[PDB]
RNA sequence: GGAAGACCGAAACAGUUCUGACGUGCAAAUCGAUUGUCAGAAUUGAGUAUAGGGGCGAAAGACCAAUCGAACCAUCUAGUA
RNA sequence: GGUAUGCGUAGAAGUGUUUGGCGUAAGCCUGCAUGGAGCUGCCAUUGGUACAGAUCUUGGUGGAUAGUAGCAAAUAAUCGA
RNA sequence: CUAGUCGAUAGAAUAAUGUAGGUAAGGGAAGUCGGCAAAUUAGAUCCGUAACUUCGGGAUAAGGAUUGGCUCUGAAGAUUG
RNA sequence: GAACCCGCAGGUACGGACCAAUGGCACAAUACUUGUUCGAGCGAACAGUGGUAUGACGCUACGUCCGUUGGAUUAUGCCUG
RNA sequence: UCACCUGAUGCCGCGCUAGUUACAUAUAAAAGCAUUAUUUAAUACAAUGACAAAGCCUAGAAUCAAUUGUAAACGACUUUUGUAACAGGCAAGGUGUUGUAAGUGGUUGAGCAGCUGCCAUACUGCGAUCCACUGAAGCUUAUCCUUUGCUUGAUGAUUCGA
């Protein structure tokens, strides 16, 4: 009911992006960031942090590495009263050991 | 009529094609705000307003150009539209209210006495 | 010891076969693969000559301003059928 | 040029027309609706005199499409303010 | 690296055919006008070089071997002898 | 010398399909790898797919499994007359 | 549901028809008199629909969007959604796939150098690779199989009546 929670999710990215070709993948792998936020979240205007680029286009367009670990933040709007309220914050956990690395949310919510 | 191929949603318009007009879509928005904004001028509440009656013409015409095979030239032009709305009250609609002409003289009644009046029809 | 119109090759140029890519182009001739010469008969920016029945042509009637078996522009020209 | 004490801002020329009519027919007469300053009938003459056409000249405008053709070469853009 | 550019319509989508870059077990020109697109060969050292020659060639002929990385010894100099 | 009638085994061409195995093509996933920057150690960082070898899903042929039974009646023999 | 017979309810005996004769009537005539004319129409029959009238019966789907993937140029076509049997994200198992990571350490070595010391003749800081921990490691549904582990989850729009 709250809605504000922030969960440490866990991604496959390459089974996200098989069926594109490479030289799209992956500036296609952060537009397709904004389907695997909302499917578990709903919310919109998923404003994707500048950490997660530094990690994205690290190896290069070629690959993406296959598993990331982002934060869901869904935190509220401040101001700018447009009729969307809720929208997601992303940052990036470099975790690296991904072997039974279970997701979850025990998150405060101020980090 | 096309070609716009196929889209899934114009089914409730019963024939298959359809479109998303992003910039013919824009400019009606605002101008349905500029209608909006004149009825409350008038006082009138707006919820008991629907669409009456709208059209859209053509108008003067540019010309742009383009440059083609050979050494030669085409026009460009692309035609603008005038957009006219008028937003009436929830009202009625009317069919007629009608009278009829009879012109009577002494041998045309009695055969309405004759299926009437001598003969007593049962209802 | 480094000479020759000597060789394979690059920006300089040329333009061969694919008869391939568009043939309402990128274009009133170009792009992409391919191929030839490459220290001289080489390649070239400027100056100056040459003139319409002639200039010029390592010679095809090529070229002379997108025109070339005679231009190109106004007339005698509403020339004749 | 002669002519009808010719109509004309109390609406004259053309423009439309599901008002009405005359010719065999070309063509007029007529009502309404625009419109704003000039016009026709008899009889003498007469000029650059009536158009479906000329691969006709010029200026709008169609269908195809008024949204199809295709905007594909030069490595490739990206989140946040 | 140094300087400078993302400028070529866009987010999306895995149909043909086309557009260009490919490999495909057998045989290997039968294919087709024709061995033409396309494949092997390609650098350097070591040999090894056929007929015809104007005795300068043909000559890279053909026909072959050899070629990493890492660890070492053997050699080619200058000044003060 | 009856490959007679038939039965049996098979085979050609097309035909319809699927993929277990085997052939192909590649999860451009991964191992050995040159050149350059990332200071050195991981990568596949970039050479518009670096080249190489194996390579599962599929998709496919060169592989595979399949493709048949009723009724009139010409040619004709006979039937009775 | 339907016509027929029967169990059998009941009692229309409501209304039958013909032939002869008598009676009580009412009705019936549009001069139109060489009349018809765009030939009514009532009755009755059924068809109806509308209006306030008449009792009864009744308590859903489709359609995209969003999916998924047996389909795919698009549309269509197969499906899916219990406060959670499931969908769906993950992990975990299994299947495979290259072949045996990084990490240390090693008798692992072509040796060359430093100290090779006085004795112990040693430490390596160099060493391409090999060996152990190791069939490790990463890849694995995106168009795989597996759930009792883990978390996520309903609140949309739009059309339609015999």
């Amino acid at each position: 009911i709250n809605e504000v929670v922030t969960r440490e999710c866990t991604i496959h990215l390459a089974k996200r992006v098989h069926n594109i070709g490479f030289k799209k993948r992956a500036p296609r792998a952060i537009k397709e960031i904004r389907k695997f936020a909302e499917r578990e979240m709903g919310t919109t205007d998923v404003r994707i942090d500048t950490r997660l680029n530094k990690h994205i286009w690290s190896k290069g367009i070629r690959s993406t590495p296959f598993r990331i670990r982002v934060r869901l933040a869904r935190r509220r709007n401040d101001d700018e009263d447009s009729p969307n309220k809720l929208y997601t914050y992303v940052t990036y956990v470099p975790v690296s050991t991904f072997k039974n690395l279970q997701t979850e949310n025990v998150e405060s919510s101020d980090d | 009529n096309g070609g716009v191929g196929r889209c899934a949603q114009a089914k409730q318009w019963k024939t298959t094609q359809g479109r998303w007009p992003k910039k013919s879509a824009e400019f009606l928005l605002q101008l349905l705000r500029n209608a909006e904004a004149n009825a409350d001028c008038k006082g009138l509440d707006a919820d008991r307003l629907v669409v009456h009656h709208i059209q859209v013409n053509r108008a003067q015409c540019l010309r742009r150009r383009t440059y083609r095979a050979h050494g030669r030239i085409n026009p460009y032009m692309s035609s603008p539209c005038h957009v006219e709305v008028i937003l009436t009250e929830k009202e009625e609609l009317v069919s007629k209210a009608t009278d009829d002409e009879p012109a009577k003289k002494k041998l045309s009644k009695k055969k309405l006495q004759r299926q009437k009046e001598k003969m007593l029809r049962s209802e």
